[PDB]
């Protein structure tokens, strides 16, 4: 679904 | 390995009605694409993520659904709109479409013209003699046609040929072409093109004979 | 404005190996999920495969996989398709489409297309037979002319009517395959003044097998 | 303004019946085209069809 | 609203991270070369300001990496081992220079308490000190070193490199850590650079009030006020932004409009604190009053040469 796609 | 089910195949619309079809699939889909494909161009994105209207798609345009049911809906139809519409669903890869949906713009009826065509010289001497009769500009697609030489029935040998609802007139068209050999076109004098349509309830007779 | 322009078509004999390639322009080409989508002669659309923008998600449809290989070229702006091990259900027209949008599953531009005919059999150019009203036939307000053309392969034989009409009433009607060769035919309506006054001619054109027949229908 | 915040209900909807009261609302407020619009949407909160039921009250 | 959120901003991320990356890259590289074999070691504050500026330097070396990754839109190229990597990599200095942010400050101020400390000042005890420094940033570190892998994201048909937390009980991961990455990461740290620049101005108001003392002191605590200044503008958004992650995560808030603005705005937040990590070298190295004649006498190196 969503997910924390950033590198921090 | 999801199918999708498409309804119907074929409907008629008059400009202004409400239009909606219908995209079944197997087992239950995280999202459905709708698309309208043209005869002759490439498919345009009308709908995505089952409810979003694409950039650049009218307000007419629709869609609608969740689970394994979903739709596709035009709330004024406008001619522009008469083209084949497909769902493509996303569950997990591979994706896979619809089977189509043909929405024709419901015109007036309208008689076919008819004429007919005897077989060139160049194609007598090629060794064949093929009798063509266009009946062009005609609503609906459904028309009957019957080859008669010298009065006889001739249903060995002819081809017909429909095409797609012309954009312009929003008629049909249809050729049909008996093939015989030169030998067998040596010996008969009148050949005979009848179509009978549910415009005219007398067939509609184009003929000529080798006098001539 | 973005434009996406497929190329490699043809004809190959069953068993053969083809690439075709896409170019795209009007937009940034590495960041974004290209697919490659077919569709067969008189049937629907089918996904094909895809490929991300660096190349590291790969997935192919279940009648494609092992057979055919997707590809990128970013730096060249390209998306290549090898298919190897060609077969009969694969003869379509194929296209590269994207969402243009981070790679989704979903085609909001679409590219112009290829055709691409799976078949042993010859490349035979076509017989074009001109079709006009013979002697005894009256002169109304229009005249409708005709072009057969017949015993043809492969597919998409273009007939224009450039002199005299130019799109005024055409109906160009669909192919049938006969014995193993394609027949088709063209029918144009146009004003009297146009004819027999002025010439009307067909021309066939018959791209693959590079072939051009030009009939200038003369009454009889 | 009521049908404003009766249309943030659909987005921001638990499930199907708060669906439902939102649309009676609209309803009633409809009575003090739309009308069998509403009564279609409302049909569809009442099948259980939470996410359709929401996108054909965004319509 | 439902509607699917813009990319537009993605165009302009990657070379504003190329930016900030070679820039922070020059500074720091200068900083780190004026310490590291041109004489002037042997402080405590200076370990502590070269200890900063190599976990600065370390830390923007990764920049470039996201800068592609950002390119090519999520779609990671060099696999799951380099994810885990530079992930746990990027976050292990993030803790390390905002440790040593906390640190320097402490060190300020128990300096500035106690006047008869030397600068000496036991170096074995910082050469303790900067180990246990390193160690906390690794152990905070962990859970970016235990979930940064790469995924496929089938919708975005992306092999993103992202936080792999249990899918079953995803959301909940992330608000914790997001609130982790509020306290470990600005919460604590604030608290102990706020007091400490409360306590020092304090105390200098007290020492020097008179003639050129109080204007040598309201500089150096103009010095301090902008080194807490820095922190908090350049770390305040990306905590916030983190917090009301944090809260989306939850279930408090669910308004598609924030979270799409949450997601938006949350690269160019990442590369503020980067930015911060790049600003340090400035407010540290470049102020002392030798600095200018060292870079005059580094200039002049290849001269005298000659």
């Amino acid at each position: 679904d969503r997910v924390y796609i950033h590198p921090f | 390995d999801i199918v999708l089910t498409q309804s119907p195949a074929i409907m008629s619309a008059s400009p202004g009605e409400k239009v909606t079809m219908t995209c079944s699939a197997s087992s239950s889909v995280t999202y459905m694409y709708w698309y309208q494909q043209k005869p002759g161009s490439s498919p345009r994105l009308l709908i995505y993520d089952t409810s979003n209207l694409a950039s650049g798609v009218p307000v007419r345009f629709s869609g609608s659904g969740s689970g394994t049911s979903y739709s596709l809906t035009i709330s004024r139809m406008e001619a522009e709109d008469a083209a084949t519409f497909y769902c493509q669903q996303w569950s997990s890869y591979p994706l896979t479409f619809g089977a189509g949906t043909k929405l024709e713009l419901k015109r007036a009826d309208a008689a076919p013209t008819v004429s007919i065509f005897p077989p060139s010289s160049e194609q007598l001497t090629s060794g064949g003699a093929s009798v063509v009769c266009f009946l062009n500009n005609f609503y609906p697609k459904d028309i009957n046609v019957k080859w008669k030489i010298d009065g006889s029935e001739r249903q060995n040998g002819v081809l017909n040929s429909w095409t797609d609802q012309d954009s312009k007139d929003s008629t049909y068209s249809m050729s049909s072409t008996l093939t015989l050999t030169k030998d067998e076109y040596e010996r008969h004098n009148s050949y005979t093109c009848e179509a009978t349509h549910k415009t005219s309830t007398s067939p509609i007779v184009k003929s000529f004979n080798r006098n001539e | 404005d973005v434009q996406l322009v497929e190329s490699g078509g043809g004809l190959v004999q069953p068993g053969g190996s083809r690439k075709l390639s896409c170019a795209a322009s009007g937009f940034t080409f590495s960041g974004f999920g290209m697919h490659w989508v077919r569709q067969a002669p008189e049937k629907g659309l089918e996904w094909v495969a895809y490929i991300s923008s660096g190349s590291s998600l790969i997935y192919y449809a279940d009648t494609v996989k092992g057979r055919f290989t997707i590809s990128r070229d970013n730096p060249k702006n390209t998306l290549f398709l090898q298919m190897t091990s060609l077969r009969s259900e694969d003869t379509a027209m194929y296209f590269c489409a994207t969402s243009l949008y981070y790679g989704t599953p979903w085609f909001a531009y679409w590219g112009q297309g290829t055709l691409v005919t799976v078949s042993a059999a010859k490349t035979t150019p076509p017989s074009v037979y001109p079709l006009a009203p013979g002697c005894g036939d009256t002169t109304g307000s229009s005249v409708t002319l005709g072009c057969l053309v017949k015993g043809y392969f492969p597919e998409s034989v273009t007939v224009t009517w450039n002199s005299g009409s130019l799109s005024s009433s055409v109906h160009t009607f669909p192919a049938l395959l006969q014995s193993g060769l394609y027949t088709m035919s063209s029918s144009v309506t146009v004003p009297s003044s146009t004819w027999p006054s002025q010439t009307v001619t067909c021309s066939v054109a018959h791209p693959a097998s590079s072939t051009t027949v030009d009939k200038k229908l003369e009454p009889s | 303004e009521t049908l404003n915040d009766n249309l943030k209900v659909i987005e921001k909807a638990d499930n199907a019946a708060q669906v439902k009261d939102a649309l009676t609302k609209m309803r009633a407020a409809a009575l003090d085209i739309l009308v069998g619009q509403i009564d279609d949407a409302l049909k569809l909160a009442n099948e259980g069809k939470v996410k359709e039921a929401q996108a054909a009250a965004e319509q | 609203c439902s509607q699917k959120p813009s990319d537009k901003h993605l165009d302009a991320i990657p070379i504003l991270y190329y930016i900030i990356f070679v820039i922070g890259f020059l500074v720091n590289i200068v900083v780190v070369t004026l310490f590291c074999c041109q004489k002037g070691p042997k402080k405590v504050s200076s370990i502590y300001i070269f200890n900063l500026a190599v976990a600065d330097l370390l830390l923007l070396a990764t920049l470039p990496l996201w800068a592609t990754y950002y390119s090519y839109r999520y779609d990671w190229l060099f696999g799951p081992v380099m994810c885990k990597v530079f992930g746990s990599f990027l976050t292990l200095n993030m803790f390390a220079s905002i440790f040593f942010i906390t640190c320097m400050s402490v060190d300020r101020y128990q300096s500035v308490i106690y006047p008869f400390l030397s600068q000496r000042r036991n170096p074995w005890q910082a050469s303790y000190i900067v180990p246990l420094v390193w160690c906390m940033a690794c152990l905070s570190s962990l859970p970016t070193f235990y979930f940064r892998d790469v995924r496929t994201i089938e919708y975005l048909g992306v092999n993103a490199c992202i936080m792999a937390f249990p899918p079953e009980k995803y959301a909940q991961w992330a608000a914790g850590i997001a609130l982790m990455k509020n306290i470990l990461g600005f919460i604590i740290p604030l608290i102990f650079i706020a007091t400490c620049y409360f306590g020092i101005r304090k105390h200098l108001l007290k020492t020097n009030s008179y003639g050129k003392n109080r204007i040598t002191r309201d500089q150096v605590l103009k010095m301090a006020a902008a080194v807490v200044l820095a922190f908090i503008i350049c770390w305040l958004p990306f905590h916030v932004l983190t917090f009301l992650d944090a809260l989306a995560w939850m279930g408090v808030i669910n308004s598609c409009e924030v979270i799409a603005v949450i997601d938006l705005a949350l690269p160019f937040a990442i590369l503020l604190g980067f930015t911060n990590s790049c600003v340090n070298p400035f407010l540290y190295c470049f102020v002392g009053n030798r600095f200018q004649q060292k870079l005059r006498s580094v200039f002049r190196v290849p001269i005298t040469w000659l």
